[PDB]
């Protein structure tokens, strides 16, 4: 049961890993994910108005992209946990 | 020494952030030492009736410590979570404390009108509105935390200062006798 | 259960595609999470009445025997 | 090994206190064993107080941690000491390094756009001061688990050889 907590903590360990805190390297993503889950189973008056439109569009296309990015690892840090 | 190291972990809730949800966990399961080791206790000490002895005197007060601590803990938790839409904030409770806790202030913030061009135009505003209204619950809702967080640092203080004074209070009458002695 | 075509333009509209098939995606996903959802909870209504029912199997038929004895004699 | 769990999975508390009140029950254990004469302290009561307090001690560094990982960016500042300490000096001590390297109706639609890049700016700005008191205490977190296993082992070895190295005497009288 100690052996146990202790394999419970390394493995929450595991689960909450963040972009922020920890890299994910490729050795131990392509191990735990491949290999281990298969053996175990004018034009500029409009511009002067637009421009701060198309600035601000593209910052929030940007952050969603990098959110995506962050919750994609992190799906990708709870599919290791779970192997 | 048990009982003055269950009595150490009562004040700790008041260090514990709300947003951690460990809070309770950490009061009750003291509670739960403390009611383990009341066999303890039973089992070492003479069980007679004719008078309290001071090592009950400093049971009954660790006891009635914890409940206290998980008391008032559950009042911190309570005033955490108070909606700010259905919780209006009251004046004396933002004088008391936002204005006149100013002591340690590490802390802060005290001709195309075509149908779908026109309806994403609106749909536009609406997502703007959303996300206003968003901010504008959660700066009531952090007001409501910031108050919670001030009473938890207020009853952190305090209830060190009972747990250290109360048991001063019970064993010092006796030592100092018995020094003079 | 007018043609102002520039490379900051075009940006900003495959972005507002992508952040559109992007909550497409997370709708999706989020269904088939509900999906399982639904099933738990069904597993749960009918554990719990299962339960309940073995509860009172097991109060009644370990204590009936010996209880309609007594009453007898 | 409650120092390696991470603050986010919320079961400090919920594993060092259930340590404590199973140390509780094995008091219990030995309520009806040890002599109960005044003379001396036997060392397996020294080893289980020397025990509880070290598992007194682990909840006390929990909850500071856990302080620490969800302190409110916005109403808690960090002091420069500790952004110089904790993120720049004590990281390279202790083999933890940061990822991270340091017409009317056109109109509104124009000002609400700008005020979604607003939001998400300020929403950013609030995620980076959340992450710098977060990273203080997995620092934090990761300098307690060394020095607890210190004290650990130091107060382990000490009391176990204090009890192996008594031996019966060779003579009847010395
Ligand atoms: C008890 C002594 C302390 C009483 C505090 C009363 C004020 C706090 C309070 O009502 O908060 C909670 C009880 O907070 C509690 O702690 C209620 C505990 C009552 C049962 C105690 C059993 C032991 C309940 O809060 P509320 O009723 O949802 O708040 C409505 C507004 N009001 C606080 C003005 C009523
Ligand atoms: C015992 C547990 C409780 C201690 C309380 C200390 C004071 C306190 O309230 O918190 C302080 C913690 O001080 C800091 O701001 C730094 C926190 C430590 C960081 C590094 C830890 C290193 C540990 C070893 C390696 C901050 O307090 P505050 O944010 O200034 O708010 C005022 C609080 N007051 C009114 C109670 C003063
Ligand atoms: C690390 C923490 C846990 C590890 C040690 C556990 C504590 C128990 C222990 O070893 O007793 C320690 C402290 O015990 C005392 O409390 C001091 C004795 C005086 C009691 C009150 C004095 C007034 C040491 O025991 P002692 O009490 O110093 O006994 C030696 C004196 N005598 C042998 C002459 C009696
Ligand atoms: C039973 C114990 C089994 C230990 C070995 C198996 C787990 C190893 C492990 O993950 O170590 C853990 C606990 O590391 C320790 O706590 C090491 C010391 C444990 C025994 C202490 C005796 C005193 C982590 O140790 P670490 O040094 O933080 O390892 C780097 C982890 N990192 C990449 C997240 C930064
Ligand atoms: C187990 O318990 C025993 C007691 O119940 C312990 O026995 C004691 O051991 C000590 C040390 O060996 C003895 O003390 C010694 O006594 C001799 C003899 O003293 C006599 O002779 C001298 C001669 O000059 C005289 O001056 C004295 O007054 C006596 O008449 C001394 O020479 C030594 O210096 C020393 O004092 C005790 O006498 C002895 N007690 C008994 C009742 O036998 C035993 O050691 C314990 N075993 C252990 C701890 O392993």
């Amino acid at each position: 049961v100690t052996m146990v907590v202790v394999i419970c903590v390394i493995v929450l360990n595991i689960h909450f890993r963040t972009p922020s805190t920890h890299v994910l390297s490729e050795p131990v993503k392509k191990l735990f994910l491949e290999t281990l889950p298969e053996i175990l189973h004018a034009q500029q008056e409009l511009f002067s108005e637009l421009k701060p439109a198309v600035d601000g569009a593209n910052f929030i296309v940007n952050h969603m992209k990098d959110q995506n990015n962050y919750n994609e690892e992190k799906d990708c840090w709870n599919r290791v946990a779970r192997t | 020494i048990p009982c003055l190291l269950f009595s150490f972990l009562t004040g700790l809730v008041f260090y514990l952030p709300t947003d951690s949800g460990e809070k309770m966990t950490l009061s009750i399961s003291v509670l739960l030492s403390l009611t383990v080791f009341l066999l303890v206790i039973v089992e070492l000490i003479p069980s007679t009736s004719s008078a309290v002895p001071l090592i009950g005197k400093y049971m009954l007060f660790t006891m009635v410590f914890v409940i206290a601590s998980i008391i008032i803990t559950v009042i911190v938790i309570n005033t955490h979570h108070r909606s700010p839409s259905t919780h209006v904030m009251p004046e004396w409770v933002r004088k008391v404390f936002i204005d006149t806790i100013p002591n340690i202030m590490f802390f802060s913030t005290m001709l195309i009108k075509h149908p779908e061009v026109k309806s994403a135009i609106e749909g536009i505003k609406y997502i703007a509105e959303t996300m206003k209204s968003d901010q504008e619950s959660n700066n009531a809702a952090e007001e409501w935390k910031y108050v919670a967080m001030v009473m938890d640092h207020i009853l952190l203080a305090v209830f060190m200062l009972v747990c250290i004074i109360g048991t001063l209070a019970v064993f010092a009458g006796r030592l100092i006798e018995l020094n003079q002695q | 259960m007018p043609l102002i075509k520039h490379p900051e333009v075009k940006s900003a509209i495959e972005g507002i595609k992508y952040i559109a098939e992007t909550m497409k995606s997370d709708q999706e996903s989020n269904n088939a999470a509900e999906e399982w959802k639904y099933v738990a909870m069904v597993m749960d209504h009918i554990l719990l009445a299962v339960f309940m029912l073995v509860c009172i199997i097991g109060t009644l038929a370990v204590f009936a025997g010996r209880l309609i004895e007594l009453n007898q004699q | 090994f409650v120092f390696y769990l991470p603050p986010d999975a919320g079961e400090k508390m919920g594993l060092s206190i259930f340590a404590l009140l199973t140390l509780t029950v094995f008091l219990l254990l030995l309520a009806d064993k040890v002599p109960e004469t005044s003379l001396s302290v036997p060392i397996i009561i020294k080893y289980l107080m020397f025990t509880m307090v070290l598992v007194t001690f682990s909840v006390i560094l929990s909850v500071v941690v856990l302080n620490l990982h969800h302190r409110s960016p916005h109403t808690h500042q960090m002091p420069l000491w500790v952004r110089q300490i904790f993120i720049h000096k004590l990281p390279l001590y202790l083999g933890l390094k940061r990822p991270k390297p340091e017409p009317p109706e056109l109109r509104e639609v124009v000002s609400s756009i700008s005020y979604i890049a607003r939001q998400l700016q300020e929403q950013e700005d609030h995620d980076v001061l959340k992450e710098d008191w977060q990273f203080v205490a997995m620092v934090v977190d990761r300098l307690f688990l060394w020095t607890f296993i210190i004290f650990t082992s130091v107060g382990t070895l000490v009391i176990f050889l204090d009890a192996t190295y008594h031996l019966p005497p060779a003579d009847p009288f010395p």
